This record gives C-alpha cells, structure tokens and sequence, in this order.
DNA sequence: CTCAAGTACTTTTTCCGGTCATT
RNA sequence: UCGACCAGGA
DNA sequence: AAGTACTTGAG
C-alpha cells in the first residue's frame, strides 16, 4: 500500500546508474538507462518478500559497488555477465577485483591462524 | 636522617579501561579522603587550570595525555582559590591543619621548609605524567 | 645482562646453553642455567605445602 | 666421537641459522601470528621450538 | 560438530564464527564526536556520498521523524580487516545499534565498498554533550555483533 | 524468512523435548509422534502467515498401561504453551481452573520468557494436584540425552521401601538427588521419591545407584 | 658476591652546589614549554631543576667522579631515551668494580 | 582534539552551541569569555593507537651504547651508521618492527615490508 | 525495597643444637 | 624444666 | 589468596 511510493525511489537510483553508463564507449543514452532501471527494480521484488527487511540495503549496494570504477569498470562492462544473477548476488562478490585480492589475502592467511 | 618518614602518597587513576570519566586522586597523609590532583595544586598555589596542565603535561602537541586530564580539571573545577581548597581539607582550623600538612607530611623529601610549592608542585605533575605514561601504554 | 646491546632476542642472549656440561659454560650461559635451575628449588619448596594441605 | 661433535656443532648452528631467519623475517614485519597468540608470542615459541629441536 | 558433518570443515568454520562472541568494540578503530548542525547536510566532504544514498531511499516516515533531530553527531571509523577476518557488513552491524537504541537513535552507515568504512549517529527526543558520550559507551562495551556471551577466541582442531 | 525459522526450529526442538519428557515420564506417545518433522510441525501449528500458536500446540496424555500397573494412583497430565512471552496471573488462571475442573493430577506450564512472580505463586492452591514451570529455551535440547546422563529411574512406594529393607538403610543413609535436578525436573521427582541409577562400569561393566529426592 | 660493596652514604649537597654552576637551571624558574627537551635533573629522587645539554654535563660528572672530587660510590645515570639524569649519594646501594 | 584555553584566566574552554546562527562556540566557565570553534570535532576516542612507537628520540640517541648499530645504508644521506630499537609502544600486542636512526642525518626509517609509512 | 560493593575471617607438608629471659 | 627465637637435617 | 558471611548503600 505504501511501499509502492517506496518503490519509486529505488528505480530513481539504477537511473544515475546514466551517469555510471559513460565509460562503457569510451573503451570496448539517457533512455536504455531508465530501460535498465526496470531490468533490476523489479527484479529486486521478486528476491524480496517471497511465498507470503532486507531490500533497502541491496538497492544500496549495487548502487555503490556499481558506481565504483576505474577497478569495478571490467565488471561493469561484463555486465551490458547477467542482469538476472547480479540481484541475488550482494556484498564480497558485488566488491573490486582488486579489493577480492585483500578479501582473499585476509581469509586464507588466517586460516593457517584459528586451525591450531 | 630525621625520625625516617614512614608516609607514603598514592597517586591513583580511579575507572578502568573502558568506563566512561575517568578521574585522578591522590591520598595525602593524615586526610582520610583520596582528593582530586586539581584541588591538591590549587592548594599549593597553581590555580588556573592550564598552568596545572602545564605542570603534568610538558608538551602541548599531546593531546591523547591532555584528554585523559579533561575529566580530572571538570572534578577540580567546584574550587577555584586556594582558601577554597585548603578549606577542602576536613573553617580557619581546617585551613591551617591543611596549610601545615602540605609543608611537613606532603613529599616530606625534597623540604619541609616553606616556599619550595613550586618544587613539590612540578613533582606532583612529574609523578601524574608518569602515571598517564603507563595508563597510554607508552 | 649489561653483556648485550638492546633488541637483542637471539639464542645467545635468551639464555640458549649451545654447550655440554663436559664441555664447560660459558659465564652468560653459567648465570641463565642459575636462574632458570633456581626456578626449580622455589617450586619444589613453594608447591610442597600446598600439596600436603592437599592431602591431609 | 670427534666427527660425531662437528656433527652435532653443526647441528646448533643450522638451528641458530634457522632462528636467525625467522628473527630478521619477523622484524620485516612478514611473520602470521597463530590464534590466540601475539606476533612476538607466535615467534617466540618458532624460537624455544627449533632451539629444543636442536637439543633433542 | 553434527554426526553428518564431523569431517566438514565448512561446517566448522560457520558454527566458530557463530558462537565467538564480536562487539562492536573489536570492529571500530576510533569514534569522534562531530558538531554538525544540519542533518540532511554534512561538514564531512567524506560522509558526502553516505547521505545520499540513505536519504533519498531511506525516506520511509524518516521526514517528520526527523527533521532534526540532534545537531551533535557521533562518527566511528570500522576496520576493514577486523570486520572481514570477524565475518561482517556494514548493514549487518549498522541494524544492531539500530535495534539496540531502537528509535531514540538515528543511524546512517557507509557501504562495505567504501574507502572509509563509517557509523553515523543523532539522538532524537540541554547539556546533551555528556549524554552522547554515554551513548558511546553503550555502544562499544554493551553491544554484541554477534555469538555468544562469555564465550571468547574459539579454535578449531583437526 | 532470515531469523523468522531459526524461532521455528527452537519451538519443534522443544515441542519434541516435551514429548519426550510426557513419554519417559510415563505417559502414552508413539516414536512416530516424537518424530513428528519440522515440515509437518509447521503444517499444524503455524498460522496464515507462518507464525506459530502455541495455543494449539497444548495437549494431554493418559498413562500407559505398564505404567497403571507400576503406580495406578497417576493420573493424566496437560500440558499448556502461552503464545504471551510474559505469562500474567490471568492466564495462570485460565490453566489452573482447568486442572481444577478437568481433575488432571499433573499440569506442566511451558512459558516463553517469564511468567509474572504473582502468577507463580498459584502454582500449590491446587491439592492433591501439582503444576510445573518449563522455559522454552531449557526444553529445545533434551539434556537426558547427552553422553554423561545415566538412566535414572522412578521408584513405587514398594519398590522403595525393599531398597531400604534389603540395604538395612534410614532413608538420609541414601545418596541424595536434589529437587532442583535437571534431571529430577525431566521427570518430576518429588520430595522423597528414589531413582535407581544404572550406569556403565569400566570396572564392574554395569554399576547401578540410587538417589533419594530433596 | 666477593667483589660486591654496599654504599656507606655520601653528601649530596657538593654534588647539588655543583651542578647548579654547571649549567642546572632551577626548577622554581622551569618554563615547560618554552624548553620542552630539557633533561631533569634527580639528586637521590629529588627534582632540583633541569639542564639544557645533558651530553657535555654528563661526561664533565663522570671524568669528576674517576679524577676522585665525586666520590666513586656516588652512581649516576643518563636515561637520553627519557630525557633523565637521576644520582644516587644514597647508602644501601649495592656496587661492583669494573 | 587540540582544546585551546579562556585568555584573560587561562581555564579551561567548555563548548556551547549557539542554537541561532548554528554554529559551535567554547564558552568560558571561569567567566565571560567565548571564542568560535575552528574545526567541527569535540571529542575522539582512537581505540587502535598508532602514537608512541617513535617515542623519545632525542639527538643523543646515536651516543647510547646499550644500543646496537647495523650496516642498513641511510635512505637520504646514504650512511651506513645506524642505532634501531623495536616499536617503542609498550603494549603485548605489537609487532617487533625495527626503527634505524641514521648516525649523520638523524633520520628514522623501518624494516617494514608491507607499509608506506612518513613517520 | 533489589542487589552492587565494602566489610571482616581463616587456612597455609612431615618427622628430626645453641642462646636468650624468665618461669 | 619453662618456651621463645635463631640456626640446621632428609 | 579465596572463599564465606555478613553489613552497608544505592535506585
Ligand atoms: N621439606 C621437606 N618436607 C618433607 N620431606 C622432605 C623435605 N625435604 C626432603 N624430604 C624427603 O627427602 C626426599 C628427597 O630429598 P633428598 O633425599 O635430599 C634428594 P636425593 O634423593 O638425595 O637426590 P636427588 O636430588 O637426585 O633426588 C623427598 O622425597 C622427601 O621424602
Ligand atoms: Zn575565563
Ligand atoms: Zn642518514
């Protein structure tokens, strides 16, 4: 009933997300950029409040990790990889190639640590 | 040599690590209450706080030690003349009963004279900053 | 000891005896072998009494 | 046995050498403390650990 | 462990994480108390893009509930390397104070892909410096991210 | 759905618990019953929307027949859930004047959180009848089942009584098993009642105790 | 030990009328922050002042001490990583030669 | 933080917001006097400290004898006269990083191999 | 009128010549 | 002919 | 030193 006017705002955000879609032709406008806000607004519904609270925050994520670039630019390209899969995805993965090289550095280093 | 002074100060740093305020006090012979370090230099003559920062504090480009004092000056800061202070030492028989403490049983090394308040002032910082100094892990 | 410059944590200076006793010590390794054997009569005399509540 | 001692010289000086290692490696700041250990309490028991290898 | 994951490390490596008491403490690295008199606007040129993406969707009732507020703001820095190793994100952390203090706190928090991992807060509703400070220590030794109380650096064992 | 099953999972843990306590503590409940799966659970018990009544979960089981011929004087038991987490002297009530008029000579009361300390103190205004206090979270694991519980077992009037003839015993003489007990509470012993406990010997193989109640 | 010795007890006075004329300032007339290096000055755990270069003061009491005009039981020590300079007239102290 | 103090009395300097203009004042408790606030921040806690492993580095350094000296040549002045301790910050937890003063330039640097530190 | 902290109390292995004062 | 200290033994 | 077994005292 009131989450439709909530709705609205999300779709607001992938619609910038115009502003993240101009380095994609200046290696390897306006319109497909409210085209692809749909592609993923409703697809965030479908993950959330299933059969019958965690949505907000995925909007922000993708939105962020999305933004990112001149790291997150080889899997932004990747990406116009699917529209589909990215939704369920979120946080560690959604993150730089080169932030997933300390992700990976930390973890399995420590995991010589806590194995006493 | 000279009876051989069995009195001994504490200088103690009341809180732990973790609890929100924590204050400086220190226990002076013959006065069963442990008074704030603020009060004890406005009794020796150092009032404005700043002066007495500048007593424990011999840089003012360390503010992690400087922090550490704000809460103490904010317990100090109820007395603010050195009457006032001596007076917090439990009138006219509390205060000379004070006076008189300071000089014979307060650091009774260094002297017992009279006018050394200054020496056993920049003590009292130099055993505060040392304190501190361990209280910082340094 | 006052035998060694600061940040020193090699096995010399920790008290490493590299020696037999038939070869002889050294006098560092002679006073590190003092503390860590003095160690032994503390806890053979500390540890006596408590162990004798114990059992009565 | 003469040899037998070279032998067993040697065998502390490939242990001080092993130590030595592990010290200047630790000072580069390359070292992985494991758990419940500090970086120094995790070297020092690499340390007491090739020193009593060493021994044995 | 469960007699059908008895060899599973994986298994492991979940109940550990789950069980090893976290708070919030062990994550942050510094918190500082910001005198910024606008809410809807930051001093912080760095909390500029945090605003932004929790105003615009976070718009859920947070207008009259508030339009200020607190001017007094507490910021707190988090490590990346201690809410990696100690499996955590940003959100996760940011609902539990969110919860703990419930409504009577305003809480704002910068993504996991962020620079600059940050928590920021405003009261709701006269010497309110103090009783911020308070709130801090709330905060940092009475908050639990996550496992269980007493229990503390839990290892693993082939 | 994140930590809305994980209160699920912890309800049919303790609901089976009970189950195991009533069948153990005498009363008539199948293996199949015990069982009874999660998904199954939910399928009875859960609401519209996937939220449990505990309402519907409460229950009363009658005495097997072994067990009438052991103690006959053991009536049925009912067994009641509060969907409030703090229970009040109201609802106390509502389960107390149901024993009352029922005439059920055991009632054990399965409360979420608390239940209010002037409800609590209803608990003996009803004799010959006895209630009993159960915290959700004590009954999600069924403490009579890990490695060092031994198999402790009721002993009748009689029963009893020869213990004492036969070891030439005063009833203090007897190791004692306090009231409190976990396991005590898992089979709601009562002051002077005896348990034989028999457990594993690495010396005899099979050794067996007894423990008087406090 | 066998060459071990405990301090008889010396006068700190000459040490103290010493170096005030070498270079101590008093500390009645300490500025902390205006000379905030200054090295502190200790004659048997009693601050007298403080010394603006503890280096040349120091070698100028340990070439006094081995002439003889300080007594050699007389141990004092310079803490440069403290900025310190505590002396021991002190009896009860137990020295060694070397 | 860096407070400053109430001229005139030398006290201590207590904030106070001026609730009109919104902005932050450090007003004086030992009196009248007020004075706006350069920076934003009041308070900081800094739980991991990184201060006081550099500590107490006086020019005499390279005169103490207790200390050892190694043959790592100077980054600036190319000298290989040197004097190093460990992180001076006495806590369990450190790491045993060395801290080389050159002998000539007076200069610190580390044995570290994983940071890009200027202090 | 609950419960945190300060208050006080009671333990500390087994057997086996000299010197002092005073009984 | 009384019991305290000190020093010792396995 | 570590229990016990209480008073003493705050919310
Ligand atoms: N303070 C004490 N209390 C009780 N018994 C003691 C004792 N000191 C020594 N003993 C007795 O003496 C036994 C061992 O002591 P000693 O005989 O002096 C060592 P040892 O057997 O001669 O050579 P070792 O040192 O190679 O063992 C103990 O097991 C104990 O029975
Ligand atoms: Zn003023
Ligand atoms: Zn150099």
């Amino acid at each position: 009933e009131k989450e439709h006017k909530l709705r609205y705002n999300a779709e607001k955000m992938f619609s910038t997300l115009s502003k993240f879609i101009v380095p994609e032709t200046i290696e390897a406008v306006i319109s497909i950029s409210q085209e692809f806000a749909h592609n993923l607004e409703e697809e965030l519904y479908k993950a959330c409040l299933n059969v019958e609270k965690i949505y907000t925050e995925k909007v922000r994520s993708l939105y962020s990790n999305l933004k990112d670039k001149k790291n997150l630019e080889l899997k932004a390209h990747v990406v116009e990889l699917p529209l589909n899969k990215l939704v369920n995805m979120n946080a560690s993965e959604l993150a730089n190639p080169d932030l997933q090289e300390f992700k990976e550095k930390r973890d399995k280093i420590i995991l010589e640590n806590f194995i006493v | 040599k000279g009876s051989r002074f069995i009195s001994t100060l504490q200088v103690k740093l009341y809180g732990r690590e973790g609890s929100s305020a924590r204050t400086i006090k220190a226990t002076l012979p013959y006065i069963k209450q442990d008074i704030p370090i603020v009060i004890i230099f406005r009794a020796l003559g150092i009032i404005p706080d700043g002066e007495i920062l500048e007593h424990i504090c011999y840089d003012v480009n360390d503010w992690q030690m400087l922090e550490m004092l704000k809460p103490c000056v904010e317990d100090g800061f109820v007395i603010q003349d050195r009457e006032t202070a001596l007076d917090f030492i439990g009138k006219e028989k509390r205060i000379q009963y004070a006076k008189d403490i300071l000089q014979k049983e307060f650091l009774p090394h260094i002297t017992q004279l009279e006018g050394f308040e200054s020496r056993k002032a920049f003590f009292l910082g130099y055993m505060i900053n040392r304190l501190l100094l361990c209280a910082l892990d340094r | 000891l006052p035998h060694f410059s600061k940040d020193d944590y090699s096995p010399e200076s920790k008290g490493f005896v590299e020696n037999s006793y038939l070869r002889g010590l050294t006098p560092q390794e002679f006073f590190f072998h003092a503390m860590g054997g003095r160690e032994g009569l503390i806890d053979t005399a500390v540890k006596t009494a408590e162990t004798g509540y114990i059992q009565r | 046995d003469g040899p037998t001692m070279r032998e067993i010289t040697e065998t502390i000086a490939e242990a001080k050498k092993k130590v030595l290692d592990v010290t200047k490696e630790a000072q580069a700041n390359l070292l992985t403390a494991k758990h419940g250990m500090t970086l120094r309490e995790s070297f020092e028991d690499n340390v007491v650990r090739f020193l009593n290898e060493a021994r044995d | 462990l469960e007699p059908g994951h008895a060899a599973d490390q994986e298994q492991a490596k979940l109940i550990r994480s789950a069980i090893e008491h976290t708070t919030l403490k062990s994550v942050t690295i510094a918190s500082e108390i910001y005198y910024d008199p606008d809410p809807r606007s930051t001093v912080i040129p760095e909390d500029e893009e945090i605003i932004q993406l929790h105003f615009s969707l976070l718009d859920e009732e947070a207008e009259q509930s508030f339009d200020q507020q607190s001017p007094w703001l507490l910021r707190l820095e988090l490590d990346r390397a201690a809410m990696n190793d100690k499996d955590l994100t940003m959100g996760q952390v940011g609902e539990r104070i969110k919860q703990t203090f419930k409504n009577d706190l305003f809480v704002i928090w910068s993504e996991d892909n962020d620079e600059k991992l940050i928590i920021r807060c405003r009261v709701v509703r006269a010497e309110e410096d103090h009783m911020l400070k308070k709130i801090e220590n709330t905060m940092l030794e009475n908050i639990t991210l996550r496992g269980v109380e007493n229990i503390e650096r839990v290892v693993m064992m082939k | 759905d994140q930590e809305n099953e994980r209160n699920i999972s912890r309800l049919w843990r303790a609901f089976r618990t009970v189950k195991e306590m009533v069948k153990d503590r005498g009363y008539f409940i199948t293996q199949e019953e015990v069982e009874l799966p999660l998904e199954d659970f939910k399928a009875k018990y859960c609401d519209s929307m996937g939220r449990p009544q505990r309402k519907m979960m409460s229950f009363q089981a009658n005495p097997t027949e072994e067990s009438i011929s052991k103690f006959p004087d053991m009536g049925s038991l009912w067994v009641e859930f509060c969907d409030e987490p703090s229970v009040g002297v109201k609802t106390m009530k509502t389960f107390v004047i149901h024993i009352q008029e029922k005439n059920f000579q055991t009632g054990i009361f399965v409360y979420q959180n608390n239940i209010t300390p002037s409800a609590m103190k209803l608990v003996p205004s009803i004799p010959p009848a006895t209630i009993e206090t159960f915290n959700e979270a004590a009954l999600v694991v069924n403490i009579t089942h890990h490695e060092l519980v031994p198999k402790h077992i009721r002993l009748s009037s009689d029963e009893k009584r020869e213990l004492l003839k036969r070891y030439r015993l005063k009833e203090s003489q007897l190791p004692r098993i306090q009231r409190a007990d976990p396991v005590a509470l898992y089979l709601g012993l009562k002051r002077g009642e005896v348990v034989k406990i028999i457990r594993k010997s690495e010396t005899s193989g099979r050794y067996a105790s007894y423990r008087i109640c406090m | 030990s066998l060459m071990s010795c405990i301090s008889v007890g010396t006068d700190p006075m000459p040490i103290i009328t010493f170096l005030s004329e070498w270079g101590m300032e008093p500390l009645e007339d300490y500025v902390p922050h205006q000379s905030p290096d200054a090295t502190r000055v200790f004659v048997n755990g009693v601050w007298h002042g403080v010394h603006r270069n503890p280096a040349r003061l120091m070698e100028t009491l340990r070439t006094l001490r081995r002439k003889g005009d300080i007594n050699p039981e007389v141990s004092m020590i310079r803490d440069i990583r403290e900025k310190e300079l505590k002396i021991f007239t002190d009896a009860g102290r137990v020295y060694r030669p070397l | 933080t860096t407070f400053r103090f109430c001229r005139d009395c030398n006290n201590m300097l207590y904030p106070r917001e001026d609730k009109e203009n919104n902005r932050l004042l450090f007003e004086c408790r030992t009196c009248s006097y007020v004075e706006e606030a350069g920076s934003p921040l009041v308070y900081r806690h800094e739980l991991i400290t990184n201060i006081g492993e550099t500590a107490g580095v006086v020019q005499d350094i390279g005169s103490d004898p207790t200390l050892p000296r190694s043959d790592r040549e100077c980054p600036k002045c190319h000298s290989r006269e040197n004097v190093f301790f460990q992180s001076q910050q006495r806590r369990k937890d450190t790491s045993m990083v060395l801290f080389f003063v050159c002998l000539s330039c007076s200069h610190i640097f580390t044995s570290d191999q994983k940071n890009k530190r200027t202090q």
